[PDB]
């Protein structure tokens, strides 16, 4: 009776597949690249 | 000078003939352009 163990145990391959399964159903999108650390400041020339 | 005139001490190039004919007047020398340029140097892009 323990074969349910020694089975769930064993034919823990295909589980890969059914993640992708997954993903082939999954939305992806990227994230474009971000500019850290402060910046710099620019007032105005002396304007008459 | 012009002659057959009642008038002395005349200055400035005329409107008569400001080229004697001759060809455009030809400088070489620099310049500067210093300016804001917008320009996204490497960011705002797929990190992969």
């Amino acid at each position: 009776a323990s074969l349910i163990y020694r089975q769930l145990l064993t034919n823990s391959y295909t589980v890969d597949l059914s993640d992708e399964i997954q993903e082939i159903g999954s939305t992806k999108s990227q994230n474009v690249t971000i500019n850290p650390g402060p910046f710099a400041q620019t007032g105005y020339a002396p304007v008459n | 000078k012009l002659t057959r005139t009642r008038l002395d001490r005349l200055y400035g190039l005329p409107a008569a003939d400001p080229n004697n004919g001759k060809e455009y007047y030809e400088i070489a020398g620099r310049f500067s352009l210093i300016s804001l340029v917008p320009s996204n140097d490497d960011y705002q892009t797929p990190i992969a």
